[PDB]
């Protein structure tokens, strides 16, 4: 048994790190308090769930997570949240004032009076992993502790653990629920810093949680809550073949190997099924999975008409069974524009897990008989990319805003450098998409 | 108060349709670049279909189909005839892209010594290749008369939102003026190509009143029976084909387009497609009114304030 | 097609289906300190200037 | 970061000062004596960014070289909410003449205010910068606050500085010098503040007579609109929210280039010091943006906004406000810069100020301002082409020379405006 260690990384990590340990609890029957009754090794243990919970003496198990945020009200809502028990003083480290949606702040600044505490916290996490497999990192795009500090930290992650493996789940920006201005800025210097350092990275566009929480959960004003608690759901389909019995996707290692073909292009498309309001019809594996190929249930708005696939991947939770994948398999392929680049061989691999996806009691969602998440790594999702690109270039142009990073100790060099990797980056798909 | 921008100045068709939409006082047009648009009259090429449909409240409409170039591209529309199931056809001329086959089928032509006249117009293959599709050149076709003349169809059809699929009930002929000779003025029919020019009608253009009425009396038929049940055919079979690859019906931004079918009848009052023009223009005496339908069924449809044939609904 | 690589366990299963064949932390320190020195750099115009 | 420390100087700023701690102490739940009597948990969550602590003292400081409004203040309702140390003031004023309140009369005073400055600055557990109220037509408010913002800028190099900065007209004129000492100071304010709230005693007037139909507005007229405004611009600092907002994080996203960071601040619904009818969502939307609504007296057509933020105060419909907030947009897109996208933002707040229930604040940073400094350029230079009253600043020390640097910079100001007015 290889354990992962998660790090929550500003409010965006931190809050939806919140709502991924509820579910992970709710899902592996730990109670707030840490005490799971099913777990008959007391004090001990290497089962599959023990990747993401440590055990006590006194039977608590608990997660094996750090947050950090340079700034407290929101990692103080976790230590007098609901969940409270559950971690360690040691694991929620704050600052005293943010980054003010600042890369270099964040980075720069800022992030060099903490790096060594954050790190020193994520050894005390470290010494006792009998054999530490890598970390998920979870953090936005957009803010400055987001983007800044966490491109320092996966720096520094490649330096003190060079043979380890470095997820990220990743909020990019999106005006219907936030944005500061600057949010371009800081999303592409994230990038380019971390691009070296990141070895698959799940793009999260809060546009479409938004409109999945509108269209699926008729919520006119989603809320942070209502849209973590969904992004918590696609977060546990990822995952889940780390915290129980399983063939498929067993080890970080093998995210990489099954999705990550070309190191750069390392971002796959996550594209989940169903989503059914609490308060409002079982869906069948064909349904489930032809919806996996409806633009409107992806993680990232593009067209995947448009690109080719490099890899792809079905994870099904549920009562489902291998007959009725592949026969929807058949009945998809006949019917959907579905092409591969010609230097991967066409084909899904997949995963059941048997137990049906959970819910929050008292959440938006709907408890479902079946249910699907496809990571698949196609060139499409560069759509997300030019348009990222594309603001960026409007700003940079009159250098709007530049001076604040300026200000901070970063160079106008950094901004065209970064630039320039993502021109590369976009030349990287559109030769492999066609 | 609609908004639209517009990114195509050549196109005279979507000029008249910016024309007529401020003729409405409802629709505003803003500078190029404003992404805060309702409609986008965009640009023929690289037109950014991936930065449609990101604006928060905003509903979002092309004039342009993304992917309808496998149709409109020469090299495109045989490939996608030759390998789609739903295409496989007795109506596309026998056609090879070439940058083999042809000269395999081209010697079961020498054989019997059957008309073996191709096009890219020649009779002999390595002056071909020495000179891209190879089309098999369509050596009988139905001349007019007077003046043994050549001529081919333009149909105009709009694709809605929706997919519907809308004929422009008025076509054009695009007449040869110099009679057939079994030289290219009398076998390409380009209505630049001929300014003879001039004759029989006014800029070698014959519109269907009239076409229908040579063929009422020439030939005992009429415009719909011998020649556009096939026309609806040819349209739908191709349309009907892409439309997975193309549709936006749950897609964050909707599209329409305008297409040019061209046609060539040959003598056995049998239609073959020669090609499907992506961005066509229209003949000046049908400008207004079937821009006027383009504003009626696929712009105000999306954004409320027939002279169509509905091949699909 | 071909269906391979079926592992059941008690918690699900797995398998293939294939439908057709085919830094240094010395080196950041710097850039760390570089940054912090321009930082003082500018500050120590802002306050020469407001000497002045 | 949570502490904000807040100084009023002069007779204006005094005046408009204190209304502001009245207006947004009764939104607070503290009462004159500063105790807490409001019912909603959302007052005290961010209580701290105003108010040192079971008594609240205002986090505030009060400057004068002459002691008669600050002693109104202290004899008025709220007079004892103030900590009594933190009273600053002078004997012989600055006669209206921004040098004596900048260089003799004012320096003679300022240490003593900078050690209250310390005094508080030193209980802050994170301070987030200061916010100063004063005129730019007298001569504390305008001479010394400038010397002051500058002595704490010294101290204080990495704090944000904030002011509401009152415009003089000649509408609503003490003194023929109002644009020797408004030029005088905007020099000041485009070096040494982050963020300035333009305050235009013009538009102030000008909505008081043609809107609220009044005709002879006071200075307290004047001022219930001015209170009004502040409550509504330091809403997102003061209140629990979804954003929660701070002076930099105001900073970053509203000045894309460092000069240019002159707000018109706007308020909906425009009222007196009743009509019982609460507007609409469209009706706060459309009437936020309005010139007539607008705080500076600048016609926003004749500019173009570079950045925009909007905050709804009462219980209402979000998909409303998102509704009506991106439809302005559209029926203005001409006058959004087009380089820097999505540069309008909305945020909403549960409680209503008094007596309203619902209202909605703007503040935006538009090119259109450059007409405000246009204006004031020309009365500066009507006077200045003949050195006329000139002789009170010389006599104080001043050289003719600092008028023409001052000058030429507010120009300078303009032009930049201009620039990207037409990028
Ligand atoms: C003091 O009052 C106020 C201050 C501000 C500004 C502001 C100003 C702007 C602008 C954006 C923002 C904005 N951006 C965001 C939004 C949401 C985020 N969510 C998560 C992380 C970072 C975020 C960053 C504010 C974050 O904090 C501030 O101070 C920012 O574009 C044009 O000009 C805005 C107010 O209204 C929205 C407001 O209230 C009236
Ligand atoms: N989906 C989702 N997005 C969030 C959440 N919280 C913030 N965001 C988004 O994250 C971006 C801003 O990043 P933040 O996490 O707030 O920034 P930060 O890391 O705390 O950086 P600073 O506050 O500047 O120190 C915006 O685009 C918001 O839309 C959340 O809980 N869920
Ligand atoms: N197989 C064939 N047999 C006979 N004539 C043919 C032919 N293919 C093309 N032609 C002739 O060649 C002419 C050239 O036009 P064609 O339709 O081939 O390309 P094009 O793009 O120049 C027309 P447009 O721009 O209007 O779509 C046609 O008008 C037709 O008369
Ligand atoms: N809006 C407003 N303006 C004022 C007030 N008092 C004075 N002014 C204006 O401020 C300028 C005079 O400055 P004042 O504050 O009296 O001078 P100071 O005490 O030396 O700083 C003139 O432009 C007046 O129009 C007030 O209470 N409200
Ligand atoms: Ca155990
Ligand atoms: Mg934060
Ligand atoms: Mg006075």
């Amino acid at each position: 048994m290889r354990e992962c260690i998660s790090i929550h990384v500003g409010q965006a990590g931190v809050q939806i790190g919140n709502a991924c340990w509820e579910l992970y609890c709710l899902e592996h029957g730990i109670q707030p308090d840490g005490q799971m009754p099913s777990d008959k090794t007391i004090g001990g243990g290497d089962d599959s769930f023990n990747t993401f919970f440590s055990e006590t003496g006194a039977g608590k198990h608990v997660p094996r997570a750090v947050f950090v945020d340079l700034e407290p009200t929101v990692i103080d809502e976790v230590r007098t949240g609901t969940y409270r028990q559950l971690f360690h003083p040691e694991q929620l480290i704050t600052g005293k004032e943010d980054a003010a949606n600042n890369y270099a702040r964040g980075h720069y600044t800022i992030g060099k009076e903490i790096i060594d505490l954050v790190l020193d916290r994520i050894r005390k996490l470290a010494d006792q992993c009998t054999g530490l497999q890598g970390f998920l990192v979870f953090h936005s795009f957009g803010g400055g502790t987001g983007s800044g500090f966490t491109s320092l930290l996966m720096e520094r992650l490649s330096v003190d653990y060079g043979k380890k493996s470095k997820l990220e789940f990743s909020i990019y920006p999106a005006p219907q629920v936030s944005t500061a201005v600057v949010e371009p800025y800081n999303s592409i210097l994230t990038t380019h810093t971390t691009l070296e350092h990141s070895d698959c990275a799940f793009m999260v566009d809060n546009e479409a949680i938004y409109d999945i929480c509108r269209r699926n959960l008729d919520i006119e004003r989603p809320t942070y809550t209502n849209l973590n608690r969904l992004i918590s759901q696609i977060v546990s389909s990822i995952t889940a073949s780390l915290r129980f019995d399983g063939a498929l996707n067993v080890d970080l290692t093998e995210f990489q190997t099954n999705l990550v073909p070309y190191p750069r292009i390392h971002f796959p498309l996550a594209t989940y099924a169903p989503v059914i309001s609490a308060e409002k019809e079982q869906l069948s594996v064909a349904e489930i999975t032809n919806a996996c190929f409806e633009p409107a249930n992806q993680m990232v708005k593009c067209d995947p008409r448009h690109g080719k696939y490099m890899a792809c991947c079905l994870l099904y939770r549920g009562d489902v069974v291998p007959k009725d994948v592949n026969a929807a398999i058949a009945t998809i392929k006949t019917k959907r524009s579905i092409q591969f680049v010609d230097w991967c061989p066409t084909g899904f691999k997949v995963g059941i897990n048997y137990q049906p996806p959970t819910v929050v009691p008292g959440g938006d969602l709907a408890k479902v008989q079946r249910a699907v998440c496809m990571l698949s790594n196609t060139t499409a999702i560069a759509e997300a990319w030019a348009r990222l690109d594309h603001k960026f270039d409007l700003m940079y142009a009159k250098r709007a805003f530049v001076h604040w990073y300026v200000g901070e100790g970063m160079e106008e060099g950094e901004f065209s450098e970064a630039r320039e990797d993502m021109a590369a980056l976009e030349k990287d798909y559109e030769e492999v998409g066609v | 108060m609609y908004t639209f921008v517009v990114r195509d100045e050549n196109s005279s068709v979507y000029a008249e349709v910016s024309r007529l939409l401020l003729a409405t006082g409802q629709w505003k047009r803003l500078r190029k670049d404003n992404p805060r648009f309702n409609l986008m009259l965009g640009e023929r090429n690289r037109l950014p279909f991936g930065r449609l449909g990101h604006e928060p409240g905003l509903v979002q409409l092309v004039n342009y189909y993304r992917g309808a170039d496998k149709l409109c591209r020469k090299a495109s529309l045989v490939k996608l005839i030759k390998t789609s199931p739903e295409l496989s056809c007795t109506w596309f001329p026998e056609s090879y892209v070439i940058y083999e086959v042809f000269l395999a089928a081209y010697n079961r032509r020498r054989e019997g010594r059957e008309g073996n006249v191709w096009i890219a117009i020649s009779s002999e293959a390595s002056e071909l290749l020495d000179f891209h599709v190879i089309q098999k050149y369509l050596e009988k076709p139905l001349l007019l008369e007077p003046g043994h003349r050549k001529f081919d169809i333009r149909s105009w059809v709009l694709v809605d939102h929706l997919y519907n699929i809308y004929l422009y009930r008025e076509g054009v002929l695009r007449t040869s003026s110099e009679p057939y000779n079994s030289d290219k003025t009398c076998h390409l029919t380009n209505h630049c190509i001929q300014k003879n020019y001039g004759r029989y009608e006014e800029g070698n253009e014959m519109f269907f009143e009239e076409f229908n009425q040579y063929l009422m009396d020439a030939l005992n038929t009429t415009l719909e029976n011998s020649i556009l049940l096939q026309i609806k055919h040819i349209i739908r079979s191709c349309l009907m084909c892409i439309e997975p690859a193309i549709s936006t019906k749950h897609l964050h931004y909707q599209s329409f387009q305008l297409f040019g079918f061209d046609f060539m009848v040959d003598e056995e009052l049998k239609v073959w497609l020669i090609e499907v023009n992506g961005a066509p223009a229209c003949a000046q005496k049908l400008y207004a009114e079937l821009c006027q339908g383009i504003v009626d069924v696929a712009i105000s449809s999306v954004f409320p304030l027939s002279i169509f044939i509905k091949l699909h609904h | 097609m071909e269906v391979i690589e079926l592992n059941k366990c008690t918690s699900g299963q797995s398998f293939e289906v294939i439908l057709k064949p085919p830094p240094s932390l010395e080196e950041i320190q710097k850039k760390l300190e570089a940054a912090e020195e321009r930082r003082k750099y500018q500050e120590a115009e802002l306050l020469k200037h407001l000497a002045e | 970061m949570r502490e904000i420390v807040h100084i009023q100087a002069g007779q204006c700023g005094n005046q408009i000062g204190a209304k502001f701690w009245e207006v947004i102490s009764d939104e607070h739940g503290i009462d004159p004596t500063g105790s807490y009597h409001g019912d909603s948990d959302l007052q005290l969550e961010r209580i701290n960014v105003y108010y040192n602590e079971n008594k609240y003292v205002p986090r505030a400081i009060l400057v004068d070289l002459e002691p008669g409004t600050m002693d109104s203040v202290r004899s008025g309702p709220f007079g004892q909410i103030f900590r009594p140390d933190n009273f600053v003031f002078g004997q012989s004023g600055a006669g209206n003449n921004w040098a004596k309140g900048h260089y003799t009369e004012g320096a003679e005073l300022v240490d003593s205010v900078l050690d209250v400055v310390r005094k508080e600055s030193e209980s802050c557990d994170c301070l987030q910068g200061f916010q100063l109220t004063h005129s730019l037509g007298g001569g504390t408010g305008s001479g010394m606050g400038t010397l002051l913002i500058s002595k704490i800028r010294e101290e204080y190099p990495d704090r944000i500085m904030n002011t509401f900065s009152v415009m003089p007209s000649p509408k609503v004129s003490d003194t023929v010098v109002e644009p020797y000492n408004a030029t005088l100071s905007v020099h000041q304010l485009v070096e040494n503040t982050d963020e300035t709230y333009c305050i235009d005693n013009e538009a102030l007037y000008d909505i008081c007579f043609r809107t609220l139909k009044l005709t002879t507005p006071t200075y307290g007229d004047l001022n219930h609109l001015v209170s009004a405004t502040m409550s509504g611009v330091t809403t997102c600092l003061r209140f629990p929210g979804q954003l929660n907002a701070d002076l930099r994080k105001l900073a970053v996203n509203m000045v894309p280039f460092p000069r240019l960071h002159f707000f018109m601040p706007g308020f909906a619904p425009l009222t007196s010091r009743q009509q019982y009818r609460a507007l609409t969502v469209p009706e706060l939307t459309q009437q936020m943006f309005d010139s007539k609504n607008m705080m500076a007296a600048c016609d926003p057509r004749h500019g173009r906004y570079l950045t925009v933020a909007a905050i709804f105060r009462g219980r209402m419909s979000m998909k409303e406000v998102d509704e009506q907030m991106l439809n302005v947009q559209n029926k203005n897109s001409s006058y959004f810069v087009e380089w820097i996208p999505n540069n309008v933002k909305t945020a909403v707040c549960d409680i209503p100020p008094r007596g309203l229930k619902m209202s909605a604040t703007f503040i935006g940073n538009s090119t259109a301002i450059q007409e405000l400094f246009k204006r004031i350029s020309e009365q500066f230079t009507a006077m200045f082409r003949r050195k006329a009253f000139l002789h009170w600043y010389t006599g104080e020390g001043m050289d003719e020379m600092e008028f023409t640097e001052a000058e030429s910079n507010m120009n300078d100001l303009v032009s930049e405006y201009q620039q990207y007015q037409d990028a």
